[PDB]
């Protein structure tokens, strides 16, 4: 029952602090690259 | 280098806090395997460097 | 019991968006509820899908902390400001900066778009507001007269067209045409860091750590005084149903009635897992155009999204 | 002394555009040239304010919320060796799902310090 240093879980889970009703969305890198635009021109 | 030493102080503290990781059964396994290997090869253990060592 | 307030349903969290690498200092909603912007301390403006809570686009270009972000309702534009001293205009058609508005001396803290003239009005730490022409990138006027940093600005089409609170505890109601002060409201004891305009009733409120004050627009008449939420409040926002929201630097957020000023809900939300107990704090909040979501921009580098509770009355004072 | 903080900033209103345009200076930068001299306006399909006025936003938002929630739901020999199978039930242990608000303890930082220090 030894926990290695590489594991070492600090900081309890986001599902455990907000609960089952709050849906946590970790958003890193993104859909639609920077050439694909916001509001489209009239083509 | 400063961020590395922050992580390294963290790691040394966690080693002194969380015990060995080595799990003494496993260390006895490692030690016993090394003992059986050294006795299998008839290894002669290195002495202290003698007072009249010619080399 | 002098008034009886309207019954407002309680608000509850349902979504915690995460992904900024700095304090989220501003937020704004697009006019068609398709997406919302945030600006943050990690020098990125992030476009988020409003319905799904998913990162739509990440725009870079500020050299320092992004302080304000607003979306234009008339033109297909995105205005932003930073601690960079810079005021940018983003063409959303191209996702590229096309215009920078130059002339502020220190960090730009806020901005508001005039709703009908194409005029941008910014505040800075240099104790001035400025009035920019969007098309010619020129300072029309320099609203000077505050003595400390200037925290916030709101614009109208009706009279006083420009309203600002500042860190010298005063509020100045200005004339956009002349460029001079019309009313000085000194009622607050600490720095006015939030003002909010009502959609219908031709009043405005303003917030500071002592208490929040409501006010009639032409000459700043005192109407009321809403107290109980005692922390450094960063933003105020209003729902057309008369819900005032007052969020503060301790992370607390109190939900108020506009008309009577009754505190019906206190939401002291929990921080993100890695976050620190002293890092709870709100910097910005916005209603969506449906006015049924509440977007808060938190000091634990998250966005929190709230909605009204469909479990009816459990309430009434 | 020489090395000192500020404790008061500079106040705007006394230079180049501030009161009389520095008494109408004939000095101008390259960045002050005519550029983007035409405001674009929102068209009928973009989000023009006439198109945004009649709309009921809550119903459309609830529809988009419903579709997004439905999409997220529909997505998801030498037997004589001194150590047996040590990794028995370790199914990769989802550290790469957690987001942690600590720059020394993010999974990004652990990968960073593992990758760039030898």
């Amino acid at each position: 029952e030894v926990v290695l240093h590489e594991d070492k879980k600090y900081y309890p889970t986001a599902e455990e602090v907000y609960g089952p009703e709050v849906e946590t969305i970790v958003q890193e890198e993104d859909t639609q690259p920077l050439t694909e635009p916001i509001i489209k021109p009239v083509k | 280098t400063r961020l590395y030493l922050k992580a390294e102080q963290e790691r040394q503290h966690n080693y002194l806090k969380d015990g060995p990781y080595i799990t003494a059964e496993e260390a006895v396994a490692v030690y016993t395997t090394t003992v059986h290997w050294l006795e299998s090869r008839r290894f002669s253990p290195i002495p202290f460097p003698p007072l009249s060592y010619k080399h | 019991t002098m008034p009886k307030p309207q019954w407002h349903p309680p608000w509850k969290l349902y979504r915690v968006i995460s992904g900024h690498l700095g304090w989220v200092r501003c937020i704004a909603v697009e006019p068609g509820n398709q997406w919302f912007v945030t600006g943050s301390a990690d020098r990125t403006i992030k476009i988020w899908d409003l319905a799904s809570g998913k990162l739509k686009l990440s725009l870079t270009g500020h050299i320092s902390t992004v302080r304000g972000v607003i979306v234009s309702t008339r033109s297909p534009y995105l205005f932003s400001c930073g601690e960079d001293k810079q005021v940018k205009c983003w063409d959303l058609e191209y996702n590229k900066v096309i215009r920078h508005y130059h002339g502020h001396l220190s960090a730009v803290y806020g901005l508001d778009l005039h709703p009908t003239i194409d005029v941008l009005v910014t505040c800075s730490r240099d104790s001035t507001a400025r009035i920019w022409d969007v098309r010619t990138k020129a300072s029309v006027h320099t609203l000077s007269g505050h003595t400390n940093a200037v925290a916030t600005v709101r614009c109208q089409a009706a009279e006083p067209q420009i309203i600002t609170g500042s860190h010298d505890t005063t509020i100045r109601l200005w004339d956009l045409v002349a460029g001079k002060t019309r009313v000085t409201l000194t009622n607050h004891k600490k720095s006015v860091r939030a003002v909010v305009l009502h959609p219908r009733h031709y009043t405005f409120a303003s917030g500071s750590p002592d208490n929040i004050k409501q006010w009639k627009f032409p000459d700043g008449s005192f109407i009321q005084n809403l107290s109980g939420h005692n922390a450094i409040i960063n933003t105020l926002t209003v729902n057309s149903d008369g819900v005032l929201v007052s969020g503060a630097d301790n992370g607390t957020m109190h939900l108020w009635d506009w008309r009577t000023g009754y505190n019906f809900q206190r939401v002291h939300a929990a921080v993100q897992p890695g976050s620190l107990d002293s890092e709870s704090g709100i910097f910005a909040c916005a209603f969506d155009q449906s006015e049924s979501r509440l977007l808060t921009a938190e000091a634990d580098k998250t966005i929190k999204v709230y909605r009204e509770d469909d479990t009816a009355t459990e309430e009434t004072h | 002394t020489a090395a000192r903080p500020t404790f008061e900033p500079a106040r705007g209103g006394r230079g180049k555009g501030e009161g009389d345009l520095s008494q109408l200076s004939k000095q101008y930068s390259s960045r002050d040239l005519p550029s983007h001299t035409k405001i674009k306006y929102r068209q009928t399909t973009q989000d023009a304010p006439e198109e945004v006025r009649n709309r009921d936003f809550r119903r459309e938002l609830e529809e988009r919320e419903r579709a997004a929630a439905r999409e997220k739901n529909r997505d998801r020999w030498d037997d004589d060796v001194v150590f047996k199978n040590c990794a028995k039930g370790v199914d990769d242990q989802k550290k790469d799902k957690r987001f942690v608000n600590d720059t020394l303890r993010s999974e990004f930082h652990k990968k960073f310090m593992e990758k760039y220090i030898k």
